[PDB]
């Protein structure tokens, strides 16, 4: 449904928005969880440029010189 | 940090922090004294719960701020809230930058521009002019810069007309729902503490004019009034995301003038003549010597695109209306002449500016719009139609068809008191027949209100749509509906009580006609939970689309 | 009583058939009777102080046998009176003043009393006190206390069948609710086993109860059970067989005596074989051993050799178990009777899942339920128990309680004991058990007779009795240790923790709230309102904001706010009265035989319930006879058509449903009631204007709506007016009115121009004019919003009904400038803006007129005190109070320090605090008031003023006595001319010695005493008045902690009408005026006469409210008939002309209520009436009884106006025609206040708060605007995302990017250098602040 698939997400920082926040920071602490931006909801939070839209050329532009030499 | 009249005031963090600290150093304390067991255990034990306070509370015994009955926020709550976190989520942060007030109409706007007040403009741009005012040289330095606007002096409201010109704002209203819900204006200097706004955008942002007030908010970086001239520019998105179809219709008002001016009627000043085009037709009405509907052969030449990119053109002699021939006037180009040919109702007249669209372009289907809309409002206004209580009529035959569908109730209930029929079966069957009533009422007084100009032609009769105010309202589409008319002319339906029954004696009377009482009362529970469920049905949806955007 | 004397100024046109019966009673009832009972000495328990007292008290220690017990209480006068209460700002109270008795019985008594000290008069707390308009001043303003609707205390069955287990089977549940005092919960279960819970407690085996009350489980089976009497005789098994206990069940065997079979085996026994049973009296039959396999035995029973238990109560039998109990001797076995359809065996049941065993173990099981996890103890559950639901401390079900309970358990008692009783508990379990049994039903909540109605007054009786709680307390704990006279119920009693509990209430509470008065139709119906939902109570559920059958009547259908809480508000209806017990009970008329009774009927929710009413529209006559021989009528829950002769009462009046707010809709039949809610939502919005208008369509309710509210001035008494200014009127009271001594006249005080709730403008007028004879209930003086008596909320206006050129687009409205110029919807606000002189740890504040930084310009509007003088007119950023606060060693920097040197200026040690004048707002300071520490010296402004206000004083104070005298003086004159008359030889002497002569042997020499006595009085009371006046003048205000002193400024804004400024119709009508247009542009007809608003005929069939267009209609007629007068009148045709076209307006064709003149007086009274009819001829429509087309019509008749209501039109700017009509005519229009310069706000870069960098208002200039996650959404779907960036960074949380980006704003490089938001920079240090390691990696 829905709101069960929207329940996983990779970026930690997404899920603590609208989940419940106390469980999903122990989880990721615990597994040392490493979240990479890459989404909406975190970028906003953070305060970056949305990876969609205007910003889309951006973090395109960041991220193949991130993993490369 | 303190406040006035020297009380202070600080975070709960503290209240819990100062205990966990003592109770720790009392602890340290107990171990050099060297306590017996009992005492060290429940020291250690109540340092635990002091931290579990601090950390999260709630998930012991609760603990309660100091002399205040309230449980002190933890630091768990402060991250946390309802729901997740207060920081991103509605709502949402304060911005710099903005303003809102109460919204009038604006017709004279072009589709891409609003009314803004004299005043939040130059609060608004504030910064703007000041740097505008000593890049110039009007002032001093910025200090003075500040004095002269802070003076309103007369020179500076000619550097906000420079500081406004290309410089969009974006408008938004209060339940934003699409994306529709912010779009970007060029402002225009407004005496007056209300923001002006072009009517066809209301319809996206379905903002009335009742006293919906509306934000205004800044594009301070260049990429930002690139991206709201380019993006969230109003005449950048015409057209609704979710169905292709165009969410810039014209409205109420507009459709019932373009309505009055391609209708005819029977026979009308200058029928029958002939004119060289447009042009003339217009100079016949404003003189006063045609009538606007009236059946006539005109030269029109019409454009079709049918060559490859090409615009190919047909001149003929149309059989029109006087009014349609003005109307021509503002069509471009490639469309066929057979598009105001109709009545032109608001059905038609949003597909006219759907096919503009798809042939001549974006460019074509703004500047169009807004001349559908001018002369929208003009005609209507010349047409002084208006809603009178004699333009309410209710036919001749109701008082008889209620009283034959009465007859049919009597004799159900003669069948129930003889056991012919049951509870249920009865009931069912009155519901029936008075339901039978209500068609009958209401496919009457349509008929009688529909069609009922009967006029003359050189002849003895002819019958027409008829021109009375109230129906041509719905026929157009501007207002109003087949259902709505029904309740003020003819009967207006079957209530139902509370518990989801429906009443067996329907309400036999309409507005035209008085509701007594029992009518009356019966109606308010039809009335109070059509409030409630918009009013929660409108936070229900909500709440979808807030599952809808997070999965996605 | 045929017509009053303000009645003879204007006479207001009426349609409509039905006589009134029944008059609008007071308004205000609920509101003013409510308080009246609690503070009221009742020689009784009713509730009140006294009642409340009687309940807590006498207090005495333990066993010490000291007793302080409550002699009576008394309201001291009050501190300081209304209007000075309200402009220093304290509370508006009575000091409560209670004689208080303290015995001390002898140490080992015979009971007798040591010593018993007598405290005169302990003083406990402030009470405050209700003005004579129901509203209390809290602090210096206005409120008024809700009435709260409740669930009313008593026992309530309901069904909860459905959502629980999803496999229907309902369920049955039993509530007992106490006014105060534990809640008792019986609940049955999916298997028939019978639960209770206290409070929402953890549940428990309802049986377990009943053990608490000392029941052996023989008698609770014994209680709910009924006896199968089982007997061996001869051998083998007989029993008693009732001929009923065969119905419902299938013969189970041969069922045989007196040598008749009479139902075989297999066969059901029906009415035909009980009858057989019941005639033929069988008695006993032989039953088969076994037959009790499954039936229960009752009592216990033991086999009395081994005097051991052969089998316990409440246990199932079996063929083996009747074999050792047989042999045991027992001829005579009890069993159970059970039956799973009449009477179901339940409880039986219910018995094998408790727990417990005996009383202790019970009340054991009970404790532990209440507090877990400590040990129980016996002393401990015992008295927990008996203090729960048994003690009249903790327990009261009160009257109501009891009564609803008792009356519920149909029990014949009326009013009982306020505590539950074994009979009680063992009473609702069995009606709960009856209910399951299918005898009985359940009630329902929404239902007005399980709804009971507080007020004002209930509330306090119970904050009240809190004090009385929370300081009995006290009384004890001292009353332990006490030394034997010293003490005295003084040193006690406290006052702050009763004082408090009261305080607390009317200070803040959800109950206690700003009177909505910018309106007076605002004020009475906020003093009319019901709340389902508030404090004590729930704060889904849908069912209770519906409407009910039994609102009718009680409580309005249409008026209810549209939103959040629908249906959660309501109103009081018209006629509407809280019952003796609390309930809603309406007026009816009592219909014997076949006449309708002009006796009133008060039916409360339930009594209604069984009558059939008739419907208030029918048509009867003559001797009042239904016309039809079957008249519309509703009886229990519903209306269908009822018999000639079968009703027993009818509705009063055709208004009864609605409310006050409604029945102010003209044409309301004809409005839908989504708009009908709207509308009369909206009318309390309106805010007065500058010239009181009044409507020209109406119901007839404003002259009520204007008088019942106080907003008015009426007259006390009848006779002429002596005297008449615009600031107060003095009547001579008429000698019938007038009591023998003090003679007197009337002083009447105007309020002038001053400020609203809401910040509007409240200003009484007189309304009556020099030596004009008034009589007793007449207006003396109009107020706000009244005109005449009646009530104008808004102007009427000329409406034209056409779309013009998009101006009307939505409901936005196109207004003249005839609209603005004439300025009729002018509002006049009074704000009032304060300056603080605080204490800082720096030092003082100063409000001297020095500030630092300011021309002799700035400094010209302020006196030498720095108080800006009375009547100087402001604006924006103008400086009303100069201000400036310590801050020393500004700590300057290298650039400000040579600019100092260059220009040589002394920067000070003070910082500029000053109140200037809130931006864009302007107008004129009508007042300033100076408010001092005590103990601090009065400054030159603030002297000046105090010896203003004492002067000011003692000429308000003289002029009184002054009037007084003479009209004293012109009494005796009258007296001593009776019996001794000397015209012209007793006025010579000076008027100071007339008293000395005495009368002849009668009864007016004890009349010339009595004015005597009233005189020397007067004199004296003036004095003491003066002097009371003066101390409170020259008292040192109260003030807070650290305020040195405060001004108050009071600014009188007169704003006009704007573009953004809403306004509405009575029928559901919004609009903006949209543009303001000359008059020149304005369309006009054939007469040349412009129209005032051009409305869009568009929002007419869509919303469906057509009174608004009648109410054109109408308007436009009424119009007509003044238009008509008003050429008579020019023409000055004679009093002969005018008297038959006026008598003609009000005849109107036939079969109206209105009859008429040509009684009045030809001459002197007919020409003013016509004078005042020539603005228009004011017109009533009943609010169902209304007008109709065809009156409409042929008033439109008598105007010389078309029927059609519609007229050619032209537009102005081209001249030319408009084809077809439009509807042109006159609407009554009101002017909310939302006015669009009170809502418009802008802000670049304000000020921001401390926790979170973040856009905050702290000048008034508001913070910026809230951006959204809905907002945020929308920026995301477009692409933007630079304009999402900046918006959530550089233009809110960032503290460097606003910076950054403000410099390059004005240095012309529109870029942003956004960094990180501070918000999130926050929340990674609260992350990390716990255990959690949060970094941001990489690069
Ligand atoms: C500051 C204040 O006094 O306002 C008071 C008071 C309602 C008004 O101000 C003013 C007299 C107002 O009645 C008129 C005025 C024009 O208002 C409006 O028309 C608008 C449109 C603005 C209504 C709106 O806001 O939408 C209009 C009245 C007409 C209608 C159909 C109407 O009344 N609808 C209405 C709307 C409500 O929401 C509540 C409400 C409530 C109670 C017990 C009510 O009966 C309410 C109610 O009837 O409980 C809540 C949770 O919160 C309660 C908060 C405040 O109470 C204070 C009282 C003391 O003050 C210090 O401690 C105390 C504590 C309780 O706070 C409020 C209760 C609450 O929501
Ligand atoms: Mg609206």
């Amino acid at each position: 449904g829905i709101t069960k698939a929207s329940l996983a997400t990779e970026s930690f920082i997404s899920a603590a928005s609208f989940q419940e926040t106390t469980r999903v920071l122990t989880e990721a602490a615990v597994a040392g969880k490493r979240d990479e931006l890459r989404g909406l909801k975190e970028n906003v939070i953070v305060g970056r440029l949305i990876p969609a839209g205007t910003g889309y050329a951006y973090h395109q532009d960041r991220m193949r010189r991130r993993a490369a030499g | 940090v303190p406040l006035d009249g020297g009380r202070f005031a600080t975070s709960d963090l503290n209240d819990l922090y100062r205990r966990v600290i003592n109770r720790n150093n009392r602890l340290k304390r107990l171990l050099d004294l060297a306590a017996p067991d009992i005492i060290v255990r429940n020291e250690k034990r109540m340092l635990q719960e002091a931290v579990d306070a601090l950390l999260d509370n709630g998930r012991r015994g609760r603990a309660i701020t100091g002399s205040n009955k309230r449980p002190l926020k933890s630091l768990a709550d402060m991250i946390k809230g309802k729901q997740g976190r207060f920081r991103q989520n509605l709502l949402g942060k304060r911005v710099d930058y903005s303003g809102r007030s109460v919204i009038t109409v604006g017709p004279y706007l072009r589709l891409h521009q609003c009314g803004l007040p004299k005043k939040m403009a130059l609060e608004l741009f504030k910064p703007f002019i000041y740097g505008k005012l000593e890049l110039r040289g009007l002032a001093t330095t910025i200090k003075a810069a500040k004095k002269m606007v802070e003076r309103e002096e007369a020179v500076v409201w000619d550097i906000l007309d420079e500081v406004i010109r290309e410089h969009p704002v974006l408008l938004n209203r209060a339940p934003t729902l699409h994306r529709l819900g912010i779009q970007a204006f060029e402002p225009v200097l407004i005496e007056g503490k209300a923001i002006q706004l072009h009517p066809l955008v209301c319809a996206a942002y379905n903002a009335d004019f009742d006293g919906d007030q509306m934000a205004v908010h800044v594009p301070l970086t260049l990429e930002a009034q690139l991206e709201a001239r380019a993006l969230m520019m109003s005449t950048n998105n015409i057209l609704s995301p979710a169905n292709g179809e165009p969410i810039i219709v014209p409205s109420q008002d507009v459709v019932l003038g373009l309505y009055y001016m391609t209708r005819d009627c029977v026979n009308a000043k200058g029928e029958g003549m002939v004119l060289t085009g447009p042009k003339e037709a217009e100079r016949l009405y404003r003189s006063g010597l045609a009538s606007l509907h009236a059946r006539v052969k005109v030269r029109i030449t019409e454009y079709e695109k049918d060559a490859n990119g090409e615009l190919v053109a047909k001149t003929s002699l149309k059989d029109t209306t006087v009014g349609r021939a003005i109307l021509w006037m503002i069509v471009p180009k490639g469309l066929p002449y057979s598009i105001v040919n109709q009545a032109l109702g608001k059905k038609a007249i949003s597909k006219m500016l759907n096919t503009c669209y798809r042939i001549l372009g974006l460019k074509p289907t703004v500047i169009f719009a807004d001349q559908i809309m001018y002369t929208g409002f003009a005609y209507a206004a010349r047409s002084g139609a208006s809603v009178g209580i004699d333009d309410m009529v209710i036919p001749e035959k109701k008082h008889e068809i209620i009283s034959e569908a009465e007859a049919e109730v009597a004799e159900i209930q003669e069948q129930f008191q003889s056991g012919l029929v049951t509870a249920g079966e009865r009931y069912n069957k009155v519901i029936d027949i008075w339901a039978a009533a209500n068609d009958r009422v209401s496919k009457a007084m349509m008929d009688n209100l529909q069609t009922e100009t009967v006029i003359n032609r050189d002849g003895q009769e002819e019958k027409q749509v008829s021109f009375n105010s109230i129906y041509m309202m719905a026929d157009s589409g501007a207002r109003g509906s087949a259902a709505q008319i029904r309740q003020l002319a003819g009967m207006r339906g079957l209530m139902a009580k509370p518990d989801g029954s429906i009443i067996e004696t329907p309400i036999t009377a309409n507005f035209r006609e008085g509701l007594n009482v029992l009518q009356y009362f019966i109606s308010t529970h039809g009335a109070r939970k059509g409030l409630a469920d918009t009013a929660l049905k409108t936070a229900n949806s909500g709440y979808l689309t807030r599952r809808l955007v997070d999965v996605a | 009583m045929v017509y009053s004397y303000t009645e003879k100024k204007r006479i207001r046109k009426d349609f409509g058939k039905r006589p009134q019966v029944l008059d609008v009673p007071y308004l205000l009832s609920i509101q003013l009777d409510s308080f009246q009972k609690f503070i009221e000495q009742d020689p009784e328990g009713q509730y009140g102080l006294e009642a409340a007292f009687r309940s807590v008290f006498p207090i005495q220690s333990y066993s010490g046998n000291s007793e302080l017990q409550y002699v009576s209480y008394r309201l001291g006068e009050p501190v300081f009176d209304v209007q000075e209460c309200q402009i220093r700002g304290v509370t508006y109270s009575a000091p409560l003043r209670v004689k208080l008795r303290l015995v001390i019985y002898e140490r080992e008594a015979p009971e007798g009393t040591v010593k018993d000290i007598k405290e005169q008069e302990v003083y406990m707390g402030e009470i405050p006190l209700m003005t004579d308009n129901g509203t209390f001043v809290i602090n210096g303003t206005e409120r008024v206390i809700v009435s709260q609707l409740h669930r009313s205390p008593g026992v309530f069955f309901d069904s909860d069948k459905g959502k629980t287990h999803s496999s229907g089977k309902v369920l049955y549940n039993a509530r007992i609710i106490p006014y105060r005092g534990s809640w008792l919960d019986f609940e049955f279960d999916p298997k028939d086993n019978l639960f209770v819970r206290i409070d929402r407690r953890r549940k428990l085996p309802a049986t377990i109860i009943l053990r608490a009350l000392n029941y052996t489980t023989e008698q609770i089976l014994d209680l709910f059970f009924e006896k199968v009497i089982f007997e061996i005789r001869d051998n083998k098994l007989q029993m008693e067989l009732v001929p009923e206990r065969l119905r419902g069940e299938t013969a189970s065997f041969d069922i045989e005596a007196n040598g008749k079979v009479y139902v075989e085996k297999g066969r059901r026994i029906t009415a035909r074989h009980i009858r057989q049973l019941e005639k033929d009296d069988v008695k006993l039959i032989e039953v088969p051993v076994e037959y009790i396999a499954g039936k229960v035995v009752a009592k216990d029973y033991i086999d009395e050799s081994t005097g051991e238990l052969i089998c316990a109560a409440n246990m199932e039998l079996s063929l083996d178990l009747l074999a050792k109990l047989s042999q045991s001797g027992h001829k005579r076995i009890e069993t159970l009777f059970t039956n799973d359809l009449d009477h179901g065996p339940y409880i039986s049941e219910t018995l094998r899942v408790d727990p417990t065993n005996d009383r202790l173990s019970a009340l054991v099981e009970i404790y532990r339920m209440m507090r877990p996890g400590e040990p129980p103890t016996r002393e401990a559950a015992e008295s927990l128990f008996e203090n729960l639901f048994f003690s009249e401390d903790r327990y009261d079900l009160s009257a109501v309680g009891r009564m609803k309970f008792n009356r519920s358990l149909l029990r014949e008692e009326i009013e009982g004991s306020g505590i539950l009783s074994k009979d009680d508990i063992i009473d609702v379990m069995k009606k709960l058990i009856d209910i399951r049994n299918g005898k009985g039903e359940v009630d329902d909540i929404d239902h007005l007779g399980n709804r009971r109605i507080r007020s004002v007054g209930e509330m306090a009786e119970n904050q009240f009795r809190v004090g009385l709680v929370r300081v009995e307390r006290a009384v004890k704990e001292r009353l332990s240790l006490g030394d034997l006279d010293t003490l005295m119920p003084q040193d006690m009693i406290n006052a702050k923790p009763i004082s408090a509990a009261v305080k607390e209430f009317f200070g803040s509470s959800q109950l206690s709230q700003f009177m909505d008065q910018n309106n007076p139709l605002s004020e009475i119906t906020h003093k009319r309102r019901i709340l389902a939902l508030g404090p004590g109570g729930l704060t889904a559920g849908f069912e209770v904001r519906d409407v009910h059958p039994t609102h009718y009547g009680r409580v309005c259908p249409i008026e209810t706010p549209e939103g959040p809480n629908i249906g959660l508000i309501n109103s009081l209806s018209v006629y509407a009265q809280t019952n003796e017990y609390g309930f809603l009970e309406t007026p009816y008329r009592k219909v014997t035989d076949g006449v309708v009774t002009d006796e009133i009927h008060y039916l409360s929710a339930i009594e209604e319930g069984n009558y059939v009413i008739a419907q208030a529209n029918s048509n009867l006559d003559e001797e009042g006879h239904f016309v039809e021989d079957l008249v519309t009528c509703r009886s229990k829950g519903e209306s269908s058509l009822f018999s000639r002769d079968q009703v027993d009462y009818m509705d009063v009046s055709t208004q009864q449903v609605v409310s006050v707010g409604a029945s102010l809709i003209p044409f309301l039949e004809h409005d839908d009631a989504n708009r009908a809610l709207m509308g009369a939502n909206m009318q309390r919005q309106a805010v007065p204007t500058l010239r009181a208008d009044k409507p020209l369509v109406g119901t007839g309710m404003e002259r009520a709506v204007a008088v019942d509210s106080g907003v008015t001035a009426v007259a006390k008494r009848g006779g002429v007016v002596q005297y008449v200014d615009a600031s107060r009127i003095v009547i001579k009271v008429n000698e019938d009115e007038m009591y023998p001594g003090e003679a007197g006249i009337d002083i009447y005080n105007l309020t002038k121009y001053t400020r609203s709730n809401q910040n509007t403008c409240i200003n009484q007028m007189p309304c009556v004019s020099l030596g004009e004879p008034v009589e007793r209930g007449d207006v003396l003086a109009d107020g706000p919003s009244t005109d005449l008596g009646e009530l104008a909320l808004g102007q009427n206006m000329r409406v034209a009904f056409m779309p013009w050129n998009g101006y009307n687009f939505e409901d936005s409205i196109l207004v003249s400038e005839r609209v603005v110029q004439e300025d009729r919807f002018t509002t006049i606000h009074i704000q009032e803006l304060a300056c603080v002189s605080r204490d800082t740890k720096l030092g003082p504040e100063e409000i001297t007129a020095d500030i630092p930084n300011v021309g002799e310009a700035a400094l010209s509007k302020l006196d030498e005190s720095g108080i800006v003088y009375i009547g100087a007119e402001v604006t924006g950023g103008d400086i009303l109070v100069g201000k400036v606060t310590p801050k020393g060693e500004t700590q300057l920097t290298p650039e400000e320090k040579l600019l100092r040197a260059i220009f040589g200026e002394k920067a000070s040690d003070v910082k500029d605090s000053s109140l200037r004048v809130p931006n864009g707002v302007s107008g004129t300071v009508i007042d300033v008031q100076v408010f001092t520490r005590d103990g601090v010296e009065k400054d030159k402004r603030a002297l000046e003023i105090e010896e203003m206000q004492l002067k000011q004083a003692k000429k308000d104070l003289s002029e009184e006595l002054q009037i007084l005298e003479a009209g004293l003086f012109s009494r005796i004159r009258a007296v001593l001319v009776a019996g001794g008359v000397e015209a012209e030889k007793l006025d010579k002497l000076p008027r100071d010695r007339w008293l000395e002569l005495g009368l002849t042997d009668e009864e007016k020499q004890n009349q010339l005493e009595q004015l005597a006595e009233q005189y020397d009085e007067l004199k004296h009371e003036f004095e003491k008045k003066l002097e009371a006046k003066r101390r409170k003048i020259t008292q040192g205000d109260d003030l807070a902690p650290g305020v040195l002193k405060i001004v108050k400024v009071y600014l009188a804004v007169k704003r006009r009408i704007q573009p953004g400024d809403k306004m509405a119709g009575r029928h559901g009508n919004k609009g903006v005026i949209s543009k303001i247009n000359p008059i020149e542009d304005m369309p006009y007809d054939e007469n040349g006469t412009p129209v005032d608003i051009v409305l869009n005929p568009l929002g007419v069939p869509s919303r469906m409210n057509i009174g608004q267009i009648l109410e054109t209609h109408l308007g436009m007629a009424a119009k007509g008939i003044g238009d008509k007068i008003n050429a008579m009148l020019k023409q000055q045709q004679e009093v002969a002309k005018l008297r038959e076209f006026i008598q003609r307006a009000y005849d109107l064709g036939a079969d109206v209520r209105q009859k008429v003149d040509l009684s009045t007086f030809s001459d002197e009274e007919v020409m003013r009436l016509a004078e005042n009819l020539r603005k228009g001829m004011p017109i009533a429509t009943p609010v169902f009884d209304g007008a109709k087309e065809a009156e409409i019509k042929e008033l439109l008749k008598l105007g010389d106006l078309p029927t059609s209501g519609q007229i050619r039109l032209y537009d102005g700017r081209t001249g030319e025609q408009f084809e077809r009509p439009v509807t042109v005519g006159y609407m009554y229009m009101l002017k909310l206040n939302h006015l669009v310069d009170d809502k418009m706000h802008a802000r670049s870069t304000g000020s921001y708060s401390l926790v979170t960098q973040q856009p905050l208002g702290g000048k008034a200039q508001f913070g910026g605007q809230r951006f959204g996650e809905m907002e945020v959404w929308a920026l995301e779907a477009y692409g933007a995302a630079y304009t999402l960036q900046e918006m959530l960074t550089v233009k809110s949380d960032d503290v460097n990017g606003r910076t950054k980006m403000y410099k390059n704003i004005v240095d012309g490089n529109h870029q942003m250098e956004p960094g990180m938001p501070e918000s999130f920079n926050v929340l990674l240090k609260e992350i990390r602040s716990l255990g959690i390691n949060i970094e941001l990696e990489d690069e």
